[PDB]
């Protein structure tokens, strides 16, 4: 939630990892649970020697710490699905971002709310000439 | 690519003499004019029992056949 | 950031929560198709528009929608 | 038979003044 | 490959191929055009694109007449 | 290269002041505008 | 951010394209955070008078250095031989051979030999010292600081015009067709009686002379009593010269018809009358809409009242369409002002109405071609704005079951009907093209397939070509049209029938072939724009057209993955037709006025038939002295030319790469430059304040579309102008 | 050969074989009849 | 005509004189400059072609144009009456990427009906779909 417990896995050192947008905007952190002691593909690039028990994992964007989860959760027998993905500010701050329900987006559990759902099909859409200088956006109002 | 942009316009500005030609500025390719030399240099010294050349584009004489010509060194 | 809409086309089929990257859509329950849920977009400032979605869907003219609105660090993807 | 240079700097100080009435129209369609 | 297979052309028909005399003088085909004029983007465009295309231009109702209708056609 | 027309001295400032002064400090403008906040 | 100020949603992005996006939809005044309806109108208003005096600016521009830096004075004096000047040249670049191959037409500073037709007008109008131009271009300076004070003071809160005064239809209309396209042609036709046509009798008439003396010897009574025929009593005679008393009776108004021998022109009495009876017709339809005053008419019952059974409900609630939207209107505008264009190019050429320009035929050449190229960006401009129209400001539940909903409702037939003609005339020009050039290549040019162009040489033989031997309406003699006493029969059949002008020229077989291939290229360029503009608003694709706006990149890589699919690329793709098009139909036209001007007419009428014919005796053979403008030995006037042939090849290439590479691959290279900069030691001090990225893709398509543009005009105005004045001159 | 019969009337080869005979009748008729720029 | 005939133009005679062999017969350019004497040319000496729909010049466009048209109607008709007989047998798919070559060369040989039939199908109706059955796309 607020702090990161774990191990950095066995890596060499890459060139595509965290460039200076880390200590600066913003950074992203994965821990996971691991059986074994197995090999994975980071996508920052090459091949990384995943350590035994609870081990951290600091990316610099969203979408790489996504597909290291969906690279547990496919790519193993022992399938990992017990990773958190969190979101980690040069303030210290840390926002637990994925899957912060608690349960994964796949399937639907109660406690979730419908935010951006529309009430129609789009071609019951309005037209953007009765709200030509509104400021809106036809698909908004 | 800039070198030839840049002699296009010194030619097109009417001062040959600021141009990368051969009475202009000139540059030499002087790495493979040595490997020639070497090369022309070969059958006696590094090649003994080599009576001509690798070939002919090296150093050496114009081969002539029929009238035309087969193989002249290239400067 | 870009806008996800979903419309009230969606079947429940949850093809595009397991498709989109980076956990944007999530379903939801409701109450008007068989499988009885709805696909919902809460945390649409980590979407980057790349339109995944919006190839995994089967109704006509498929029920979720990405406006491409406006772009941050985020909605660009740099890792810089 | 040709110009004189009074001429030509008359036609400069002529147009100063469309360049602050362009810079006023400038500044007003920012604004 | 373009511009290497240009290079090699102009280079071998300007400074090696030609007919020879027999009192050891060469004159090329294109008369020694390499040296002053192919540092030039125009020097390859009008010593080398425009005068030796006209061989394929001004060649109907000849055998090398298919050569001009696969000119127009690869363009 | 001179100038037969009246007024010689007046194209050989002109031409480096449009050529560089002017745009240099339309850049050095802009540059400091379109980055500012 | 400050910038864009206009732009919310792009102030606020770190990445480098907020600068782009903030430069590209600056003039896009409907997508401004913060304006209401009123607001667009007068910001509209007022660029709009930002405009019109920066044109003003470039017309004092070309009179001051024709003026201070141009030979006029020179050039008046032999206007055959001598060439003018448009200025002098100042770069500090210029060597000796540049400076003594730039010092042309008699100049000992480097000049810049002018190809516009400046010249020829300003000795057409009267003037004959640099004085009196100089002090036009000192007036069209306060001309244009007067508009640009018209511009400030229209954005005062005082007199800020409202929104019902834009609305004002019927009230602008009069006043543009009566105050503005009558009154100032009326104004035209009284400088050219007075001034124009007494410098050609060589009176001069300047502006403390032309109070004294009139233009007629009869005066003003004889217009306003009546018999008119006193206004052209005594014409100049085919011993006319130029700007002297010689042979030149005065009359303001004489309707011959035909050319001045002496000029290759128009008669200047002609070009008078005929301007005096266009402002008569333009101020009286001026008075036809209705205003305060309650006579006239309101175009909402006219266009109410033109319906139709096959039409539907024709023309109904249609004004508010048009007076509403602004896109609409400026669709109309531009093409209208694109046909009118064409217009003007193809009457600049055949109908020259300016001293000796007939003879400069660089400078025809060079007008022709820029005429028509304006006249393609403005057709292809009124299509975008047409599909900017569907896109924005079309509402179907008003516009119910007229003729632009009725329009759209059969647009799988329009655009496919389109593609049947745009196949049809492809398929068989290409075949009868290649059809030529193969039994040309194979020794057998009897073989050729010439169709003669027999509808268009009919069209000459009721024009007054007797060449043909069509006895038809106009070159029989005993026709009905032909004896109906005219003023405008024996002039117009002796200049038709000279062989030596440009006024309907010899059409042969191969014209037949190039005009089905600007047909093709029209219609081709108005299936795409029509394709656009009716799509614009939904397909089968994607029916949400009119959700995403106008100008999108894609909509991703699903449902067969939609590259192009905006309405803003089919004017993509347009614009490199019009492109092709202007290009064939400007190098039919050079080619045939090369083969008219050196009097080798059957160069043209023997090669053009095939394509090798094309690329051999215009692309290969014009284009020798053009290239030569700098060799090893020496340099030529032509060298800027030569440079400019390869500058417009460059910029040309250029755009391929925007073209055909996409923006995921320069992304990619972007990451590992990025890195290297932040991984450089001495360069880790000075970091970028915006995230640099590639650029968008609709954005680099843009960008690519303009180099191929530029490339395009800039290496054709080489060509086209550097190979006729290298042949005539 | 039931396939054989399916391979020999799949669409490449039935429009080659079609184009063969159209372009054997169209030389044929090309050199029995030569130069025919009318009628 | 303004256009000299091939029977008297002084160029076209002094061209005929050397027309190239086309084919391996020996006399095929002078078979060819007699053929192509009734035709006119212009001052180059290469026969044009009225196209205005005179019919003492049919020969040059018309003759040949209600031959393609034709051949074409004929292609066209073998090309639509065949999807109609596959609309269905079992699918339509495989019949169109395989041909039921039986029943394209029935089509093929029975083609030569096609004006008439084309009249027929026009007066049943079934030609010309309906306006509102058909698969429109949304305005
Ligand atoms: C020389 C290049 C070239 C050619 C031939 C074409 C040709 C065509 N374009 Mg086109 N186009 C081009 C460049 C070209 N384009 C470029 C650079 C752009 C800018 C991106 C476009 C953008 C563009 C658009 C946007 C559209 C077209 C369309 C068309 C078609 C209708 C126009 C026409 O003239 O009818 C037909 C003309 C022809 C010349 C067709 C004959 C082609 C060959 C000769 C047929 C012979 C068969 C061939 C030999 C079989 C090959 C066998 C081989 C496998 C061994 C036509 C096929 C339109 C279209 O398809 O819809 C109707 C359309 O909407 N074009
Ligand atoms: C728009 C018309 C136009 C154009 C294209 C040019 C172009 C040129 N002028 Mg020029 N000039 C113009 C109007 C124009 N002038 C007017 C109206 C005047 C009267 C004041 C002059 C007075 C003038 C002098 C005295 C000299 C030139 C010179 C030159 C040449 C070098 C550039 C330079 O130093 O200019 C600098 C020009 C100025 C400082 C004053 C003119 C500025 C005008 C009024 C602004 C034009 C507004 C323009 C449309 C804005 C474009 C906006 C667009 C980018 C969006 C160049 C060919 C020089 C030359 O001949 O060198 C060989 C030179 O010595 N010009
Ligand atoms: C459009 C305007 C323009 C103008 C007027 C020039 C002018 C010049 N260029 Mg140039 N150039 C331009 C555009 C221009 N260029 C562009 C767009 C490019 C890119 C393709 C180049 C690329 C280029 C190259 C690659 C070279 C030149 C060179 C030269 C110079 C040739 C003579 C020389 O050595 O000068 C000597 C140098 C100078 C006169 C520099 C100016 C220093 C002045 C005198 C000091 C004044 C400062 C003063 C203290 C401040 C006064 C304050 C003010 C308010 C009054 C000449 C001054 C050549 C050169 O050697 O220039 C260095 C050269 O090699 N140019
Ligand atoms: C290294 C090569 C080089 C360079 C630097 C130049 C430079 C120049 N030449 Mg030149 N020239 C060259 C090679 C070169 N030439 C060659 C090889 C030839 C053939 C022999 C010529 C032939 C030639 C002629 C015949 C003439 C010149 C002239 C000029 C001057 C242009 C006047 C000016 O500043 O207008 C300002 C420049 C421009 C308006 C062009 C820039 C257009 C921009 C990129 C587009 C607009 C961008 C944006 C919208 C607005 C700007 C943004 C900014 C304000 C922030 C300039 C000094 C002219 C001259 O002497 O001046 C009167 C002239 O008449 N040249
Ligand atoms: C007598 C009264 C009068 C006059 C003279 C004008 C004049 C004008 N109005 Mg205007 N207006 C008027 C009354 C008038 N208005 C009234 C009563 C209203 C009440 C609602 C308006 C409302 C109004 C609006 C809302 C707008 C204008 C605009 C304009 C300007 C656009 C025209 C232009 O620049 O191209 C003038 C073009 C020509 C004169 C000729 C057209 C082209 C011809 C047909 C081509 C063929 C011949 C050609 C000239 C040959 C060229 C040869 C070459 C050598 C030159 C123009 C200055 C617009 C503006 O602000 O623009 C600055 C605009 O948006 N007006
Ligand atoms: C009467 C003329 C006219 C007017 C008033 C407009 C007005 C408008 N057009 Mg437009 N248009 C026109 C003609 C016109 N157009 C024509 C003729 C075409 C066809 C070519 C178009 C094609 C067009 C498109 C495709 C779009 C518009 C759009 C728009 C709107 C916003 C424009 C904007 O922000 O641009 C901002 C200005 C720019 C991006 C500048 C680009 C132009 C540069 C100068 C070209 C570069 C040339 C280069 C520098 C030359 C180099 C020379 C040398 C140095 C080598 C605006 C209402 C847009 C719209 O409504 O949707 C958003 C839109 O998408 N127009
Ligand atoms: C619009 C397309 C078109 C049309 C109407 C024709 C029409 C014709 N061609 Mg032809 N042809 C075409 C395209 C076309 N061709 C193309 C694209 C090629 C290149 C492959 C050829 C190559 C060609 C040859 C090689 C020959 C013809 C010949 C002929 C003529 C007699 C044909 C025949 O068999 O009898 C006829 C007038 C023949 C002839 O002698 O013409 C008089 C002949 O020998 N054509
Ligand atoms: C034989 C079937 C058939 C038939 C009856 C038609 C009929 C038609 N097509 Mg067409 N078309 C066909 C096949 C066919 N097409 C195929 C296979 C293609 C892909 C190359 C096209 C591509 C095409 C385009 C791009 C366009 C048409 C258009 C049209 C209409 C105008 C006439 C025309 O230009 O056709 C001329 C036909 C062509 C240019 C292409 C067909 C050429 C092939 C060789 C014909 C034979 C096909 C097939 C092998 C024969 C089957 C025989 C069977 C026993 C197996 C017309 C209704 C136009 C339209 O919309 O009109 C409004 C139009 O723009 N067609
Ligand atoms: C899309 C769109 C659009 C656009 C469109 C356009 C762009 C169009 C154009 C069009 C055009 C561009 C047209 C034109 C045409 C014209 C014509 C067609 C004319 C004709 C005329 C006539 C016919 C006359 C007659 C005559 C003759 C011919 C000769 C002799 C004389 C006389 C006079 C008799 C708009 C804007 C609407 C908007 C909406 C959408
Ligand atoms: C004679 C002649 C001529 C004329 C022509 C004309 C003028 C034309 C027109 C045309 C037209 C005016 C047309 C119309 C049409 C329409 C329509 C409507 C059509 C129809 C079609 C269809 C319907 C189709 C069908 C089909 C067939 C038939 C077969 C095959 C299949 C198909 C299905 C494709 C000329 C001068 C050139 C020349 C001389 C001769
Ligand atoms: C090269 C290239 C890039 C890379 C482009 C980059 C990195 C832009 C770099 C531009 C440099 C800085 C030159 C810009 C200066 C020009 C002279 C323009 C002047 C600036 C204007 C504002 C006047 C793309 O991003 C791209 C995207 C989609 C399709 C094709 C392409 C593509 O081809």
């Amino acid at each position: 939630m607020t702090e990161l417990s774990g191990q950095p896995p066995k890596f060499g050192g890459s060139t595509g990892g965290l460039l200076s947008k880390a200590n600066r905007e913003e950074k992203y952190a994965i821990t996971w649970t691991s059986a074994s002691e197995q090999v994975f593909e980071m996508p920052t690039g090459g091949a990384a020697i995943m350590n035994e028990g609870e081990n951290l994992l600091y990316l610099a964007r969203k979408e790489q710490c996504l597909a290291l989860g969906t690279q547990l959760r496919t790519k193993f027998k022992p399938k990992i699905q017990d990773y958190k993905i969190y979101r980690v500010y040069p303030s210290g701050e840390v926002q637990y971002l994925h899957p912060a329900d608690g349960v994964f987006p796949e399937k639907v559990n109660e406690g979730r709310e419908a935010q951006g759902t529309k009430t129609r099909r789009i071609g019951q859409n309005p037209e953007p000439v009765t709200i030509k200088f509104s400021g809106k956006a036809p698909y908004e109002v | 690519f800039g070198l030839y942009i840049h002699n296009d316009t010194m030619r097109a500005l009417g001062r040959p003499q600021d141009m990368f030609s051969d009475t202009a500025i000139q540059l030499q390719p002087i790495f493979a004019q040595w490997v020639q030399h070497l090369h022309t240099l070969a059958p006696g010294a590094t090649a003994p029992n080599a009576l001509a050349t690798a070939s002919y584009a090296f150093g050496g004489e114009t081969i002539a056949v029929a009238g035309k010509v087969a193989m002249m060194p290239i400067t | 950031s870009h806008s996800v809409k979903i419309y009230d086309t969606c079947i429940g089929c949850t093809q595009c929560v397991r498709a989109c990257p980076l956990d944007v859509l999530e379903m939801v329950p409701w109450d008007g198709c068989k499988a009885a849920q709805i696909a919902s977009s809460p945390r649409t400032e980590d979407c980057v528009g790349c339109k995944r979605c919006e190839t995994a869907c089967p109704t006509d003219f498929l029920s979720i929608r990405v406006y491409l609105g406006a772009e941050t660090t985020r909605s660009m993807g740099l890792a810089y | 038979m040709a110009l004189s240079d009074t001429q030509i700097l008359a036609a400069l100080v002529v147009a100063l003044l469309p360049a602050f009435l362009a810079f006023r129209l400038s500044t007003e369609l920012y604004k | 490959l373009s511009v290497v297979i240009f290079h090699f052309s102009w280079k071998m028909q300007s400074d090696v191929w030609g007919t020879v005399s027999p009192d050891g003088s060469v004159t090329h085909v294109t008369l020694g055009n390499f040296a002053q004029s192919a540092i030039t983007i125009n020097g390859w465009l009008r010593d080398f694109l425009w005068a030796q295309a006209a061989n394929v231009i001004n060649s109907y109702g000849s055998a090398l007449s298919a050569y001009g209708i696969m000119f127009l056609a690869g363009h | 290269m001179d100038g037969s027309y009246a007024a010689s001295y007046l194209p050989w400032i002109l031409i480096p002041m449009v050529g560089w002064l002017f745009p240099a400090v339309t850049m050095g403008l802009l540059f400091i505008h379109i980055e500012s906040e | 951010t400050k910038f864009p100020k206009f732009s919310q949603d792009l102030a606020q992005d770190p990445t480098t394209r907020r600068i782009w996006y903030g430069i590209a939809t600056a003039h896009d005044f409907e997508t401004h955070d913060g304006m209401t309806e009123e607001n667009l109108y007068q910001k509209i208003f007022a660029s709009h008078f930002g405009h019109i005096a920066i044109i003003f600016l470039w017309t004092s521009g070309t009179l001051f250095h024709v003026a201070w830096q141009g030979n006029f004075e020179q050039w008046i004096k032999d206007p055959l031989n001598i060439r003018p000047i448009a200025h002098a040249i100042w770069d500090p670049h210029f060597g000796e051979g540049a400076v003594n191959a730039f010092t042309q037409a008699g100049a000992s500073n480097p000049v810049n030999i002018a190809y516009s037709g400046v010249y020829h007008w300003f000795y057409t109008i009267g003037m004959t010292t640099n004085q009196e131009l100089y002090s036009g271009a000192v007036f069209l300076l306060v001309l244009a600081s007067l508009f640009l004070f018209a511009g400030w003071l229209h954005l005062q809160p005082k007199f800020r015009p409202s929104l019902a005064w834009f609305k004002n239809a019927e009230s602008r209309l009069n006043h543009h067709l009566a105050g503005l396209f009558g009154v100032s042609s009326l104004a035209w036709a009284g400088h050219l009686v007075h001034v124009a046509i007494p410098e050609a009798r060589g009176q001069h008439v300047g502006w403390d002379n032309f109070l004294s003396t009139p233009p007629h010897p009869a005066g003003l009574m004889p217009f306003f009593t009546g018999n008119w025929g006193v206004y052209a009593a005594d014409p100049d005679t085919a011993g006319h010269i130029f700007g002297t008393s010689e042979g030149a009776g005065t009359a303001i108004l004489t309707f011959l018809g035909g050319f001045h021998p002496q000029t290759e022109s128009l008669w200047l009495t002609d070009i008078a009358h005929h301007h005096l009876a266009i402002a008569v017709i333009f101020i009286i339809a001026g008075h036809m809409y209705r205003t305060n005053w309650g006579i006239g008419h309101s175009i909402k019952e006219i266009l109410n009242a033109h319906k139709g059974p096959l039409t539907g409900a024709g023309h109904t609630n249609l004004y508010d369409t048009i007076n509403n939207s602004l896109h609409f209107q400026l669709g109309l505008a531009l093409a209208s002002l694109g046909v009118i264009t064409s217009l003007v190019a193809q009457h600049m050429y055949s109908l020259p109405s300016y001293a000796f320009i007939a003879q400069d035929h660089t400078t025809q050449a060079a007008l022709y071609t820029h005429h028509q190229y304006i006249a393609g960006f403005l057709m292809v401009g009124a299509f975008a704005h047409g599909a900017i129209f569907f896109v924005r400001d079309y509402d179907p539940v008003a516009n119910k079951d007229n003729v632009l909903a009725r329009m759209l409702e059969h647009k799988e037939a329009l655009i496919s009907h389109l593609s049947w003609v745009s196949l049809f005339l492809g398929f068989h020009t290409l075949g009868l093209y290649v059809h030529n050039d193969v039994v040309v290549a194979f020794g057998t040019p009897e073989k050729q397939i010439l169709i003669e162009p027999v509808f268009a040489q009919w069209i000459q033989a009721t024009s007054g070509k007797a060449l043909y031997g069509f006895d038809v309406l106009l070159s029989n003699p005993d026709s009905i049209a032909s004896t109906t006493g005219a003023a405008w029969l024996p002039g117009w059949l002796d200049a038709i029938n000279s062989g030596t002008n440009s006024l309907f020229l010899t059409i042969g077989p191969g014209d037949f072939l190039v005009h089905h291939a600007i047909a093709l290229g029209l219609h081709t360029t108005a299936l795409i724009l029509i394709k656009g503009a009716l799509d614009a608003r939904g397909s089968k694709l994607m029916p949400d057209k009119k959700d995403f706006g106008y100008s999108f990149p894609c909509d991703g890589p699903g449902r067969g993955g939609t590259c192009d699919i905006s309405a803003w690329d089919a004017f993509y793709l347009a614009m490199f037709w019009m492109l092709n098009t202007l290009g064939w139909l400007t190098f039919y036209w050079h080619w045939k006025h090369l083969g008219v001007w050196s009097g080798n007419v059957a160069q043209f009428n023997e090669n053009s038939t095939y394509l090798m014919g094309w690329f051999r005796d215009y692309l290969w053979a014009n284009s020798a002295q053009l290239i030569n403008g700098y060799n090893p030995y020496g340099v030529n006037n032509l060298s800027v030319w030569a440079w400019m042939f390869l500058f417009g090849h460059l910029v040309w290439a250029t755009g391929f790469m925007f073209l055909i590479s996409w923006r995921g691959y320069w992304q990619e290279l972007i990451e590992t430059i990025v890195w290297a900069h932040e991984r450089t030691p001495l360069a880790n001090l000075v970091r970028w304040k915006d995230k640099p990225v590639a650029l968008s893709i609709v954005q680099a398509r843009l960008v690519g579309l303009a180099h191929f543009t530029v490339g395009y005009v800039l290496t054709y105005a080489a060509f086209l102008i550097a190979s006729t004045a290298g042949k005539f001159g | 050969m039931d396939g054989l019969k399916s391979f020999l009337s799949t669409a490449p080869v039935m429009i080659m074989a079609l184009l063969t005979f159209t372009a054997g009748i169209l030389i044929e008729f090309n050199r029995f009849y030569p130069d025919l720029l009318f009628h | 005509a303004n256009l000299t005939p091939c029977s008297e133009n002084p160029a076209y005679l002094a061209k005929s004189k050397n027309f190239l062999n086309t084919t391996n017969d020996p006399n095929s350019g002078k078979i060819r400059a007699e053929r192509y004497a009734s035709a006119l040319c212009g001052p180059e000496g290469y026969p044009h072609l009225i196209v205005d729909g005179r019919f003492t010049h049919a020969g040059d466009f018309l003759i040949p144009s209600i031959l393609f048209l034709y051949i074409a109607g004929w292609i066209g008709w073998v090309g639509r009456s065949y999807l109609i007989e596959i609309r269905e047998s079992k699918n339509p798919e495989m019949q169109e990427v395989v041909i039921n070559v039986p029943l394209a060369i029935k089509k093929m040989l029975g083609g030569f009906l096609w004006p008439l039939a084309a009249v027929g199908e026009y007066t049943s109706g079934k030609l010309v779909m309906k306006d509102s059955e058909i698969p429109t796309s949304p305005r």
